[PDB]
This record gives structure tokens, C-alpha cells and sequence, in this order.
């Protein structure tokens, strides 16, 4: 994922 | 006179109240009359249920979007596994509901929430620069529990439309007193990962803010760096008790964990300082968070005295945030004086880095210019350099008051032959200190491997102003 919680 | 709120799961919100200390002093901004009440925050990620009993009462369309699916409606995607719990969770710890039955209170109960779906789905610029910039003139604080990924490995921050967003959001949101960004820290303590890898928390309009454990520990998931700002309690070992807020399919949860409940928690607290002192601009709240986070009783390694001083470490900026500090001092705030910014090219020519470099430079900091800056505010020294193996640097930078900011520590997993290219590794450390004198940055090959590589650009950026000092702590 380019970006993640 | 002041009633604290009789929801079930309250007395079990520890890091709120507690006669313990170990708490954010949060009832004591309550029985101020502080609870959040005209303030508006965006919980950025991946939706919020808006009908959740615990959050219906303070929910906000107006600070809701869904980019995901591009429509008004931040509802969560409904699945088995309960992936898109997280801003749900991350919501009622800003603004969960009080006295009303219900699991327990946000820290700014009485504020308005609303949530921007925009994690559940793939995650571009485009869709960062949307939520960062939704309804800058009706969102006050927007919260953002997410990031690059935390593998050790990456180095990278927003990129256009995001940076954009960031810098016409401290510009123009809010009246032109700024937008306010609270960032995670981060979770990649477990591959020992830096937040300066991370350019939303390194940004300088973002509050990066850390995690403690109950006990008063770095937590496992922590990542050390200069740019975080404070912290506030999260999770830690099982022993350690938890976050408790809203959870996905209206029910309450008393196990929300990692950097993704500090920022909220700090959210909330800026909040209830809004409320205290709607006037105050972005820079005015990351002031009021240096001068009034408390260090005490957190534990760390690396706790050091900067140059006017107060106490920082790395993986905790100033401290725990103190929410009756915040708004007691925000009433009668001054506001600070317009940001200079003085850039200073360091190099006149490039240097091999080897075994170790040291670079010192003696700066005047725009002396005789309008830009002249005598209180540093945020410092960046944007380093290009080449390297065979990017994670086996560490980069420090010592300001002329002496504190010395772990720009950089050793990344294992970084095995990168990409150096960095402008990256602007942003320190918290030398706030409030005089600029002017000798810089020193260190970098050092923390491996026995023989590296190789050259430091080719490193240009200082200070940020600050110069007027207003206090008497050093
Ligand atoms: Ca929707
Ligand atoms: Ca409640
Ligand atoms: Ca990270
Ligand atoms: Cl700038
Ligand atoms: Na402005
Ligand atoms: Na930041
Ligand atoms: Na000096
Ligand atoms: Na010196």
C-alpha cells in the first residue's frame, strides 16, 4: 500500500 | 461545581483523569469550561460511522466526505474482518459523546466530528490533497492516524497536490490563521523505523505526535525522531491498560492501541485550546504545545536539555500534552509575529562522506535582513548525498546552543542505494534557541561495511522569528 492506517 | 461525565466506560479512561498524574490533565481544561463546544474536527482515514450511539450527537456532515467513492457519506465499508474500524475508533477519542450512557467521552466532548473516508481504496496525491484540504473554512483541526508504510526501508513524504494542500491550509484555512494538521508518529518501532523517513510528521505544519505506555515507557511500535513535537498515552504492554472510544458496528472498545490514539488524543486537546482561544494560528498552537507539555515521570534513554531549557528526546518531542496547561495558557496569548525563513547554502563544494563527515558552518541567520531570525522556531537541513547503503547512516545536527538532534539514526532494513535526494530532516529540538553561530552536522557510517557516497547539497532552513522571548526555563 503506498500509504497505511 | 464541575460534574465529570457518568458514562459506564469513563472511570476506565485513565490517560483523561486519574489522582495517579500519569494522565493528560484533561478534566482539568473540562472544569475550565473547556469541552470542545464550536469546534469542528476531521478525522482523516478510512470512514466514520456516523450513526455509532457515541457519536451522533457531535457528527458533522460538514466535516465529512467520502473521496473514496466521491460522496457526502463517510459511512465505513462493512466487512467481515472489520478492516475500516479504524477511523470509527480513532473519532471517539476526539468527540465521543458525554453522560449519555453510553461507553465513555471523547477528550472534547462537546466538539463537532466528522470524518473524510479516504484510506479504503488506493491512496494517491490526488485523494491526499482532497481530504487535507476539504472544507478548510469550516474544519478546524484535521487528524491524520496514517502514513507511509513503516517498514524501515522508505523515505517518503507528500507529494505535490499534498504538500499544496498542506502549505494553502496553514495559508488560508481557518480565517488565514491556518488549518491545524495532527499526525501519528508512527508505528515502526519494531523495525527500528526513524519518523524523518516520513515527510508528513517531518513536515512543519503537521503536530507529530508520539505515544507513552501507561507505565510511563516508550512503547514497542514508537519511532524515534527530531520532528516530533509531544505526545500523549497509547497502548503498551499487556499489563498497560488501553484506549477505550467507539468501535465499528456501534459497539465500544476498550483496546484501541499504537500511534494510531495519540493522535487523536492530541486532537481533542487542541481542541478544547480553540475553544479556550479561537484567535490562536497554526504556529501559535505548536508554541503553546513546546512551552506547556510536561516531560515528567516518561521514561527515555535520550532526555536532554536544549538551549533555553526544556527538556526533549526523541521519542518525545516536550512531553506529555497537558490539555489544563494548554488552555489556561491560550487565553491571554499573544500572537506570535509573522514566520521568517532564512535559507543558508552550507557547502562550497561536495563532500565524501568515508567512515564520518563533520561539516560546521558558523551562520549570522539573515543577520540585517527582514528574514533575520534570533527565536528558531523549526530548523531543516534538506541534505542530497549518495550512499551504498542508506540505512546504515545516521546524521546528526548540533545547533550553536549545543543540542544535538538525531536527524538520523541506523535503519537495518534500509537498504537503499538511493541516498536521499533534498530530503528536509526537520528538528523540534532547538525551538526558542538564538540561531546565530556555529552549526554542526555529523554523519557517520554506523556499520563496520566499507560505504561509500558523497554529501553534495545541505542547505540550513530556519524558521522563526525575532521577538518575544521568554526567560529560559
Ligand atoms: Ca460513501
Ligand atoms: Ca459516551
Ligand atoms: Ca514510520
Ligand atoms: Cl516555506
Ligand atoms: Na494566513
Ligand atoms: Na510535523
Ligand atoms: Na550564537
Ligand atoms: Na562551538
Amino acid at each position: 500500500r503506498r500509504r497505511v492506517r | 461545581v464541575y460534574q465529570e461525565p457518568t458514562d459506564p466506560k469513563f472511570p476506565q479512561q485513565w490517560y483523561l483523569s486519574g489522582v495517579t498524574q500519569r494522565d493528560l490533565n484533561v478534566k482539568a481544561a473540562w472544569a475550565q469550561g473547556y469541552t470542545g463546544h464550536g469546534i469542528v474536527v476531521s478525522i482523516l482515514d478510512d470512514g466514520i460511522e456516523k450513526n455509532h450511539p457515541d457519536l451522533a450527537g457531535n457528527y458533522d456532515p460538514g466535516a465529512s466526505f467520502d473521496v473514496n467513492d466521491q460522496d457526502p457519506d463517510p459511512q465505513p465499508r462493512y466487512t467481515q474482518m472489520n478492516d475500516n474500524r479504524h477511523g470509527t475508533r480513532c473519532a471517539g477519542e476526539v468527540a465521543a459523546v458525554a453522560n449519555n450512557g453510553v461507553c465513555g467521552v471523547g477528550v472534547a466532548y462537546n466538539a463537532r466530528i466528522g470524518g473524510v473516508r479516504m484510506l479504503d481504496g488506493e491512496v494517491t496525491d490526488a485523494v491526499e490533497a482532497r481530504s487535507l484540504g476539504l472544507n478548510p473554512n469550516h474544519i478546524h483541526i484535521y487528524s491524520a492516524s496514517w502514513g507511509p508504510e513503516d517498514d524501515g526501508k522508505t523515505v517518503d513524504g507528500p507529494a505535490r497536490l499534498a504538500e499544496e494542500a498542506f502549505f494553502r491550509g496553514v495559508s488560508q484555512g481557518r480565517g488565514g490563521l491556518g488549518s491545524i494538521f495532527v499526525w501519528a508518529s508512527g508505528n515502526g518501532g519494531r523495525e527500528h523505523d526513524s519518523c524523518n523517513c516520513d515527510g508528513y510528521t517531518n513536515s512543519i505544519y503537521t503536530l507529530s505526535i508520539s505515544s507513552a505506555t501507561q507505565f510511563g515507557n516508550v512503547p514497542w511500535y514508537s519511532e524515534a525522531c527530531s520532528s516530533t513535537l509531544a505526545t500523549t498515552y497509547s497502548s503498551g504492554n499487556q499489563n498497560e491498560k488501553q484506549i477505550v472510544t467507539t468501535d465499528l458496528r456501534q459497539k465500544c472498545t476498550e483496546s484501541h492501541t499504537g500511534t494510531s490514539a495519540s493522535a487523536p488524543l492530541a486532537a481533542g486537546i487542541i481542541a478544547l485550546t480553540l475553544e479556550a482561544n479561537k484567535n490562536l494560528t497554526w504556529r501559535d498552537m505548536q508554541h503553546l504545545v513546546v512551552q506547556t507539555s510536561k516531560p515528567a515521570h516518561l521514561n527515555a534513554n535520550d532526555w536532554a536539555t536544549n538551549g533555553v531549557g526544556r527538556k526533549v528526546s526523541h521519542s518525545y518531542g516536550y512531553g506529555l500534552l497537558d490539555a489544563g496547561a494548554m488552555v489556561a495558557l491560550a487565553q491571554n496569548w499573544t500572537t506570535v509575529a509573522p514566520q521568517r525563513k532564512c535559507i543558508i547554502d552550507i557547502l562550497t563544494e561536495p563532500k565524501d562522506i568515508g567512515k564520518r563527515l563533520e561539516v560546521r558552518k558558523t551562520v549570522t541567520a539573515c543577520l540585517g535582513e527582514p528574514n533575520h531570525i534570533t527565536r528558531l522556531e523549526h530548523a531543516q537541513a534538506r541534505l542530497t548525498l549518495s550512499y551504498n547503503r542508506r540505512g546504515d547512516l545516521a546524521i546528526h545536527l548540533v545547533s550553536p546552543m549545543g543540542t544535538r538532534s538525531t536527524l538520523l539514526a541506523a535503519r537495518p532494513h534500509d537498504y537503499s542505494a538511493d541516498g536521499f535526494n533534498d530530503w528536509a530532516f526537520m528538528t523540534t529540538h532547538s525551538w526558542d534557541e538564538d540561531p546565530s553561530g556555529e552549526w554542526v552536522l555529523e554523519i557517520e557510517n554506523t556499520s563496520e561495511a566499507n560505504n561509500y557516497g558523497t554529501l553534495t547539497k545541505f542547505t540550513l532552513v530556519l524558521y522563526g522569528t525575532a521577538s518575544g522571548s521568554l526567560v529560559p526555563r
